[PDB]
Parts: structure tokens; C-alpha cells; sequence
């Protein structure tokens, strides 16, 4: 007929298409329609951030220091760490001379972070760790905020870039800027997970950080023949700094007066997710290719994380792959031609009978984030077998007990390029160009329940 | 103007200790 | 036993593995199980585009042109502004002479749109701006639509590339090419939330839009010095045209015929969210670097975004920083030697009582869109304190009203960059090379409410 | 009239703003509370991935192969298939001599894999190709699980990469790596859909996959020239593999006993998506300048992704613009700078009546997908029109059927560049030395209705 | 400002300063009486403010010029500073301490 660009009579033509397909899927008097939004009331309440104060010591690195959590409030729900790095000066004095660059380590958070543990009066709840924060980071992270995640705990292209002594081409100095860590813990995962802290007010709570020393955080490396040697007080100007200084932040959560009313006096029963890392098992793939290694969890585990990570230098970490990174031209690190995960295929048995066959690497590095995940790993390593269908998900999906499970263990096979890198002879800026260390590292993610009563807590099922 | 009210109590910091509940059924096996 | 690969005994252990633990988290006789879907049919609906018909004024740079919003359309739920952008060629007769470059200014789109409204009758129902939108679009983008949105909106690396006179090297002409601005209203915010046009017959909705003049749209820079002069028709070729072909689009859905009379003629209560800017201060580093500024709000304010805005240039938009932006080598803009928000720290004041303490400006930048946003800014500046859990959530979350409360107030400190770029003497092409002004901000988002009865819509309480 | 320490005076402060707004938004005997998190008991279960038995044939390249679904399984959900891509070393007998360079074609997953179903002994039920799989994976691609998709089908700037001669300058190899292409079916689109194997004792359920010539997925192009010639055996080394290594990989999903015996003899209904595409049509824009195409399909159509795709090299796929890519500096692959979608503006009409406009291509490529799509394309081409408000969202809305619908027809624009770029004469490096050729694609994605009934399954409405 | 520095402190308190500053303002007959005197609130009251002029000595003084030994070589600055006491109310009961009206 005609067309204005105002007129709505072509959408009558599509309305007449309504045919017993079209009257299956939609209509009825008890078919609910779209543009309406059923509304319900919420709870009354406010949230605010709050002062954490320090119990026991001071921050300083490769030292534990322990933080009350404060009281008074309803529900805590947030927890970061914020910590002012020191400034780094670079001196012609170094052992390297003129071949000698300083730099901050990949994943500035993450490290100097360890052994992070959250306790009721003196019954641990869970703690975690380095490999543990990087695996979840990797693979829970929402797209978005990368950025800001990756700004905040460093990896801002300005720590990470080496630099030259005074006397060279590059002066630049190591800005000193604070950088932030949210800790990740049952409370924070989740809205309906909170700490009823007006519920409990006979378990004190207790957060225990244990620092880093500041000799492992530094990486001291030679341009020329890619060397990594521990760095010293003399080799930097205005010597270590030894204390630094950090606080950690909370946010509180007010309630109203007749919910808290209502909600005081009765028991209560949450599930949570903790951690549990099997300790390092040295793997030399110059003897054997072959690795086998016997897991030992007690509750259902919903995850298994695990890879090999470069444990030759102490100063550099996060190394995953089986050659340690090299100074790049234009004042920058990059990785050697040679650069891949030493993981080849992997394989699980249960008390002699292989559940998962031995399937490749890229497998558990592609395939399992791709449907069980919310995320994909962009660094080699950080290979995972879920048994639940949505891991990030709070809510309990497919696990297997491991109490009631007889023996089990992992089997890893070693690959061509780190049986090579393994030996030495590597020419300059290769990073093979000495011998080379692996450990193998397991991370498991379990559920438990936690049982609120008469003002305290506990693990019923322990 | 009257400003409204809105008086702070402080709800309760125990010094004691009633009972410490037990742990049963372990999941050691 | 076998290890076949299409055997499925592998998991009858793991099924046969339950515990006490399993019992309590998973079975039931009313336990939902997966691998099934409800189904539940859905309302009998289609949609269309329409063309806006313009009722008042005509599109011209610098001119507020008004549309109304089309009838006969049962539900609107969608509108956006498309804009062809004219030809830009430089002359040899510019006052920069051969020192002179003409470019797009960044973000071309969000700005020549100042104080849209949308408004019923003749009552403001809502309105906005450049430094909504901008927010908005840094706060909640949701990513992998990122490079979609500065493609539509202008900014694609073909319109801010600055362009050499004709005599120079770069004689290269900006394209002429149509940009969309979706407009965020309180309908298109959600799809249930949608304007019943069948059930308001008596109102006359209205869109009125004030572009901005094509003098303080295009930078012109110098290529040596770095400074910024207002353009004149006569340094480019075919002159300025105030003329420009902007149509606005908005989409209608139509519904069965059932389902449009069944709900005519009843009341009902629809929740929305509007905007409310504080007015503009001037900011003076010079003389104190602590300022404090007042608010007036009314309803309950759901978050705050606070920005300090570099206003040296009128023809320069969007700098949040403390040093402008200078031109390059490579016929590219390039950020210059130290680009930082003036922001320090901040702080609110409810009549001489402090609530937030002097957080840090990382604070307000990193942590706050990291927990409660669904995206963090990549952009230097844009601060930003929720009241509610999430931002981007249609649904009412915790907030709290301002027409009950004190006056309440900022305080900001400065910081020693912008205190130092405030004065002049820097070199060429390092941005500060003339006195630098700031002004700050603040934007709220509030909660309000809207009542459908009679055939015709107002505020219930106003 | 204090803030030190833990704070909760401005807490109380804010909860006291209460007026009529608070109240009708929150609170309420029966308004729902955060901070509580509802349990509900779920079915216990285990999966496990399982290895698929091939029945016919051996996986070839150019050829047809089936594998047989594994029975015994309770419940099928996902599936993929995993190919060992050959070596591939150039020669110095090369026809094109010194200046020649093979690489792989760009996208060398859904490539290679035409005509890929899934049948229910001789009846089927669903088929993709290449169009498709590359309109839904650039349309409905989460973020964060790009870069790993990506990774996973090739394109790792080492199969895309050109390499020269042996004798030349650089003489590197493809390298041989194993590639994972994951099969988008109706159960493996939600985990609410999936095969019901216990219910289906008696039906066959296999998959087809269709492999291509090594012709076709090898690109030899010319350094200088950029002109595409087909590759031959005697050109490389090694010669022409056929027979190559690829598996089928499907993951099963065991339930508990107690409720298979339940579920078991009872009738199923579920919705399926299903993808149906037009016969291509060959485009002359030196000709014509319009072009009308006939759309005839049957069921709900819920979206239609149309674009022109450059057909003038069978050897390169998956190309979408008006001029071919080209050799780069660099050793790379470099698109050019005259590189836009032919298409300039398409419509669509119902029996001579035109229900969209001459709407622009920007429209369909970027305000479309911005309203009614998970993603943007970051690629020209890839215009889509959506009949719902969610593509991705496997619960049925707004769509329209065909079946009661008469003809349809679309109308679609070419561009100047088209129309200039369909003849030669381009200079070296330049894409359009020689005469283009286009062709028109559609793809329609509806609905259907499966019933599973008597150990079978048959399509009630069909 | 001869008569907050004097006339208030010799009515209204114990003593009176001996350095130069040290304004003051009561509304009760007794600063130091622990027992309630005259006062007002100002929760009730609207916005009340303070009004200082500078003085001449001031305005030359905060520019620079000064000599040797004459402590205005520098240019000099000032900031106020306005301090109140005032009354409040606690409750102690059941064990524990609060404002009942806060």
C-alpha cells in the first residue's frame, strides 16, 4: 500500500501470522506477558566502609601481622588490602655494572600475599594463597573490569618494565603508588553470604596476612645474558625498606531495627567454598617424563586446579612456562621464542582405574573454561577439571565426595621443549641458558557447611 | 525544625564463654 | 577394571561416593533436578521502527529542535538520534599557517547534545547531558559492545587523527559519515518499563534536543607549541555550515488485541530513575587546594559521580585531566608527559559530621566500580560512590533520601600535578603550556515514581 | 558528632531518613531481605566426557564421515570435535618463484566443516555450515572466552602468517598443532535441553561432518602483485595428505537411579532452535546496482543474518568485503585501506508492501546488535535483523511464522567502492587487481517443537 | 575584639588569658560550672554564622617586605578556627552506656 516511516500498519501483517505453532508457544489466560514488571518490596538498610584496626604488630615485609574484625555492626560483606609500595633507586654500584636492570615482579598482588587466613577465636575458617588467587583470578574474572583489576594489583607497564642504572640510557625511577587487593572469602563471593555479626558476639573474628621478603619481590636481571641474581641493599639506592605501611579496609552493613529484632536468636545453617593445596612435589623431566602424584581432600570437591610452575629464581614468580621471560629491546621483558606450558597431557585415576583418560593439555586449557567457566586464561598453564556445571556459581551443582573416595591420583606427562629447557647451553636472552626447576602445584575447591548457634560457630560435619 | 532523634546503643560485648560445642562425624573416614 | 571410551562406569563410584554431607546439599523428593525446563508461554507481540516526526524547530548546530513521539504505538521502549557529520578540509589561509592541524574532538557524540529531555505535556519529566552520558557509558558498558559504541559514536581513530593543511604532508579529509546516539531514557532503560501509549491518549510526549555550535566542536592545534585557537570558517573550505540532517528513531511494539484491552482503564504505579546535577564550581588550586561544595537532592539518591573538567579550551571537550592533550608525531594525538586526575582525596560531610572519611582517590576510581558497577572506567577521573548494592540494576536497592537530610557536602583536596599544571610555564608539546583552569562536578541518581491513572500521568508526589 | 575506628553513627543517621517514598519502595512484613540466601535441595548426578565411536568411513579431507552417538548414557549436552592440522614446508619449485608466501586461511575452524547435522537415523533435525557458525559466534560471543575461541579455531599469528621461501630471507613452517571446533546444537545451546539416551533405547543418533580439499584451505598468494593462484602438490613439500587425524569428543551426563525409573515411559515435549539457509545468489554490481531476493521459509523465525561475501578465490574464506586482503610489510598480512562491506542499505517487503525501509547498513551493523544481540561484530559485513527482543535467549518471544506468511522479499544496496572494485585495474597490493566476483548469503534461525514419546522421537508439527 | 578578650573572661570565667587571641563567647554565667547555666541548641536553630574583619596591621603584615629579625619577612598566612562546648546526656543501664538522644 503506502509507507510514511510513522506508520505501524506493517506490524498487523505479522500479528495475523498466529498459527497452531505460534499458539503452543504463546497466549493463554495464564500466559504471563512482557513490558509488565511485577514489583516487591526489599529490606531497609545502608552500607558504609569501615576502619579495621590492627591488633598484633605492624606491616613489614616477610612478617605476619593480624587484624580484628570490627564489631558493632550487622553484616560484613567486603575486605581489601591496600599497601604503599617503596620507591626503587637504581645504583652504578650494582654487581651487574652497566649489564644490570631493576624490576617488579609480574603480579606485584598476588605475591608478597601468602598463607592469607580468616579465624574464629582459634578455630581456623580458610586461608589461601598465591597459586590459589592466581587461578581464580584467571578463570573468574568478568570482562570489564580487567583493567582495573589489572591496574590495581600492578602489571601497569611501568613496575614491570626494566630499568637501566643512572649512568645508562634509562634513568626512570619505579613510581611508588598504592595498590589495592580485595580478598576473596565466603563472606565476599556472595550478597546472601554475609558474617552475622551481631549473631555472634562471643567468637572474636581475626584476619592473619603474612608479607614477603622485599629480596623476592625484586627482579634483578642482566641485559646481556638474561642471568636473575638476588638483589641487595647496596645494589639500590637509599638501602631496603624493611616496614611499609598498609591497612585494610572493610564495608559494614546496618539492618533495620525490627529485622535485626526478628532475626536475633535462632540458628542458622550457610554453605561456603574453601581451599585445599597439596603440597609441591619437585618434577625433574630429565630423569622421567612421567609424574604421578596421589591426592588427599575430605569434603566435595567441585574444581581441580593445577600446573607447573618455573621455581628456578626466587625473585621472579607467577612463571608458568618452561622458560623464564628475558629483557626485550626498547626497555622491555618479553618472552623467548621457546615459550610454552611443559604440561603435555594429564590423566586421573581412581584406585586403579583411570576415570578421565590421558587427555591433551589443551583440553583442560581450552575446552573446560569454554563450558564450565566464565572466563579463558590468556597465559599458558592454569590447566582445570570442574565436575560442577558452573563453577563461579555460589549455589551447589555436580562434585564428587572425597571422604568416603578411596585413593586417587594425577598423572602428568612432561613435554620435548621442557626436558630441553631443563638442561642448560641456552644461548643469550633465551632464558634457558641455565638449567631449569619445576614444581608441580594442586589446588582443590570444596563446599562445607557452617552451623550459627547460641552465639557461635562451628563445622558440624568437620 | 525539629531535627527528628536517633539515640546509639550499643548491643553487648561479652566477656565469658557459655559452652563450646563439640565436633562429631568427622569427614577424615 | 576396562578403560573404554564409551564406557560410562567411571562415574558409578562417584555416583556411589554419598555422604552425610551429600544428603544434606543435594536429594529430596522435592529437589529440583536439571536437564528439564519449565515452560510457561509469553505474551502475543511484534515490533517495528518508526520514524519521530518533528514537530518544532529544524536541526542546526547550536539550535534546540523538538519531536514528538509518535502514537497509535502500543508500547515505546527504544529511541536514538543518528547524525550526519559534514566534510572538514583545511586551507592554506589558517591563522596557524603551516603550524596548524584541524581534528575531530574526542567523544564527537555526547557532545552536541546538551539537556535532552524528554517531557510530558509541558513538565520536565527528565533530562540529561554530556556528563551523564559520559559516566553512564564508563560505569555501565558491558564489554565486547565497547568497540561497537566508539564506532557509532564517533572517536574511530578517522576523526580525532589531526590533519595537516593542504601544503603539508597530511592533505587526508575527515569522512562524512552517519554516528547513532542511543538515548537513555526510562524507557529504554528496561523492557518492562515501557511508556503505555494506548493507555495515555490525553498526554503529549516531547523529546527536545540542543545541539552545540560547530565553533567548540572542532580542536584546532598546533603542531609545534601545542595551543588551542577557536576555529573560523575562513581557514577551512565550503565554510561552516549550521545546517545538518539529524533524525531521531524510535522503536514501537504492538500487542494483541486481548491483552491491549484487558489492562485499559486501571491504575498503575511504575518506578524510574532521573538525574539531578549540581551546579558548576570553579576550582582554583592556587589559592587552597581543599574545596567544598554543597548539595541540594531530593529524592533517594542511588549513586554520585564527581569529576573535575578541564575547561582551558571551550573547543575541547571531555578532559577529565590535568594537562590537555598536545599533538604528535605520525599525524596521531598522543597523551602527554603526565596526565592525572587533579582528585587527591574527597570526602562527605552530613552538617558537621563527617560519613566517609578522606578516602583516597583510588578508592572512588578502582574499588567502588570493582564491587557495586558492572564496569570500571579505563579513562583517568570519573569517581563515583553508590548507595546501593548495584548500579545497573533496574530493581530499587538500598538508598537513602536527601529530602529528609541535612545539606550535605564534598570536600575535595587537590593534588601537587594539577596545582603545578594550574601555572604556566611548561615547554612545547607538554600540554600545560598555558594556565590551566578546572571546575568541578557532581552528579546523582535518584529514584522517583510515576502514577498511570485516567488516561493521563503525573507524580504522585512530586 | 565522631568518625574513628569502626563507624556507625552516620549508619544511623542515614536509616533515619525514612518518609513515604522508602516506605513504599522497601519494607513490608512480607518485602524480601538480602544477606539470606534461600537453599533449595538439587538432583544428584556426575558427568564425565566420553569418547564417540565412529561407525562409517575414516576421517578424510574432502569427504563425508559419521560418528554413531555412545548409548548407555543417561543424558547427552555437549559435544565437539578435535583435528591435528598437517605440516606444511614450501618450496623452492614453486611456481610464483621467489615471490610467493603460503599461509592458512583466516578462520581455518568453520572452514573446512560444511554441512555439519545431526540425524535421527535417516530423518534430521538440525544443519549448520560455515555462514552460520560464523554469524553466531561473531554475534552471541561472551567476553573473556574470545581470546580463547579464537585461539582454539587458529588464527594465532602463526597459521595466518605468510612465509616465504626456503631460499629467501625467512623460511619458517606452519607449525602442527590440534585444533578443537565445539558443535552448537539444541542441547548443547542450554543445559536444560538434552538428549534423553535411557528414554531412547531404540533410535540411531548420528552426527555428519562434510571435510574440504586442502586446495581450499591453503592460500598461496603473490609477494608483489597480490594476486591468489590454486595451490598444487608439486608446489610443497610432503605432498597433498588426504587421510588426516580428527576425533569426536561428547560429553555424557550419569543420574541417580531413583529418578530415571520415575521419568521412565513418560512423554516429552521440548523447543528446539533450528538454522535454515537460502540458496545463494551471484551478485554483478558492474550490472546492477539492487538486488531482490526471494525469502521462503516455513516455521517461527526468530532472526535473519544476511551479508555479501567476496567468492572471486574458492582458496580464500570467510571474507566478507568488497576487496580481498593483501601481503603486508612485515611478514604479515595487512587488510586495505579501500576495505568496506559492499552492502549500503537493505529492506525487506511483504507482498509489495514495504514493512522496513530503506533503513542504512549501519543500522543492521551496529544500533541492531547494540538493542537485540549479546555482542557487536568487530569484523564489516555481518548485517542481522531480530524479530525478539533476546537472540541468544533459548525461551521463545517475539517472533513471526513464515508458514501462514505469503512471499517475502529483501532488497539490498551495493556501494560505489562495490561497484568500482567489481572490475580490475588495481595497482600491486592493492586487493582488486583482478575482476571481483560477490554472492548474496541468508540464514533464518526458528523454532520447532520435539516430542519424545514411545522410545522415539517425531516432529508433531513437521 | 577588646571585649571578647576581656569583658567575658572577667565575667564569665576563672581567669583570663595573658597572650594575645583567645576570643570567647558564653551563653551560660559560668564557663567552668559543671552544672547546667544559659545555653541554646542549635539543632532547632537554622544555619547561624560568624563574621571576623581583619585588621589593617594583618593586611600589611601578610605580604613580605619585613627586615632582619621582624618575623613578617615572609609572606605570611591565617587560617580561623572555631571550637564550641556544649551538653549532652548519657544513660547507663543493663549494663552498658548510650545516648538516649544523641
Amino acid at each position: 500500500t503506502c509507507t510514511t516511516g510513522a506508520g505501524v500498519t506493517s506490524g498487523f501483517i505479522d500479528l495475523a501470522t498466529y498459527d497452531n505453532l505460534d499458539r503452543a508457544l504463546y497466549g493463554g489466560k495464564d500466559a504471563t506477558t512482557y513490558f509488565i514488571k511485577e514489583h516487591y518490596p526489599v529490606g531497609w538498610f545502608t552500607k558504609l566502609p569501615t576502619m579495621a584496626t590492627r591488633v598484633s604488630g605492624n606491616p613489614a615485609f616477610g612478617q605476619e601481622f593480624s587484624v580484628g574484625v570490627p564489631r558493632s555492626g550487622d553484616y560484613v560483606l567486603n575486605a581489601w588490602l591496600t599497601l604503599k609500595t617503596p620507591e626503587i633507586k637504581l645504583l652504578e654500584t650494582n654487581r651487574l655494572g652497566a649489564n644490570g636492570t631493576v624490576r617488579w615482579t609480574k603480579n606485584l598482588m598476588h605475591n608478597a600475599v601468602e598463607h592469607a587466613s580468616l579465624t574464629f577465636n582459634d578455630i581456623c575458617a580458610q586461608q589461601f594463597n598465591t597459586a590459589y588467587l592466581d587461578a581464580w583470578t584467571q578463570f573468574n574474572m568478568c570482562e570489564g573490569k580487567r583493567i582495573g583489576y589489572d591496574n590495581m594489583i600492578g602489571n601497569t607497564s611501568d613496575m614491570t618494565n626494566p630499568t637501566p642504572a643512572q649512568g645508562q640510557d634509562g634513568a626512570r625511577t619505579l613510581p611508588s603508588k598504592n595498590l589495592v587487593l580485595p580478598l576473596p572469602f565466603f563472606f565476599s563471593r556472595d550478597c546472601g553470604l554475609a558474617l552475622p555479626t551481631v549473631v555472634l558476639p562471643y567468637n572474636e573474628i581475626r584476619i592473619n596476612i603474612k608479607l614477603r621478603s622485599l629480596q623476592e619481590l625484586l627482579v634483578f636481571q642482566n641485559k646481556d645474558t638474561g642471568n636473575v641474581i638476588p638483589i641487595s641493599a647496596t645494589d639500590i639506592a637509599g638501602g631496603l625498606a624493611d616496614t611499609v605501611e598498609a591497612y585494610v579496609y572493610m564495608t559494614v552493613g546496618l539492618v533495620s531495627n525490627v529485622e535485626r529484632c526478628a532475626m536475633a536468636g535462632t540458628v542458622r545453617d550457610m554453605v561456603v567454598e574453601q581451599m585445599q593445596a597439596a603440597p609441591t612435589h619437585i618434577v625433574n623431566p630429565q630423569n622421567t617424563n612421567n609424574v604421578h602424584v596421589d591426592m588427599r581432600f575430605s569434603h566435595a570437591v567441585k574444581a581441580l586446579f593445577f600446573m607447573v610452575q618455573n621455581v628456578t629464581y626466587k625473585s621472579v614468580g607467577s612463571n608458568y612456562t618452561c622458560v623464564t621471560p628475558v629483557n626485550g629491546p626498547g626497555n622491555t621483558v618479553m618472552e623467548p621464542a621457546m615459550s610454552v606450558d611443559p604440561i603435555k597431557s594429564a590423566s586421573l585415576t581412581y584406585e586403579n582405574t583411570t576415570r578421565l583418560a590421558n587427555m591433551g593439555v589443551e583440553y583442560y586449557s581450552l575446552v573446560q573454561p569454554w563450558y564450565f567457566s566464565a572466563s579463558i586464561p590468556v597465559y599458558t598453564g592454569y590447566h582445570m577439571y570442574s565436575y560442577a556445571l558452573n563453577v563461579g556459581s555460589v549455589h551447589p551443582s555436580g562434585s564428587t565426595n572425597y571422604g568416603r573416595l578411596t585413593n586417587a591420583s594425577i598423572t602428568v606427562t612432561m613435554s620435548p621443549e621442557s626436558v630441553v629447557a631443563a638442561a642448560g647451553g641456552g644461548n643469550n636472552n633465551s632464558g634457558y641458558n641455565e638449567p631449569q626447576r619445576f614444581a608441580l602445584v594442586v589446588i582443590a575447591v570444596n563446599h562445607n557447611v557452617i552451623r550459627i548457634m547460641n552465639g557461635s560457630m562451628g563445622f558440624p560435619i568437620l | 525544625w525539629e531535627g527528628s532523634a536517633n539515640p546509639r546503643r550499643p548491643e553487648q560485648i561479652s566477656f565469658g564463654m557459655s559452652d563450646k560445642p563439640k565436633f562429631v562425624n568427622d569427614k577424615i573416614g
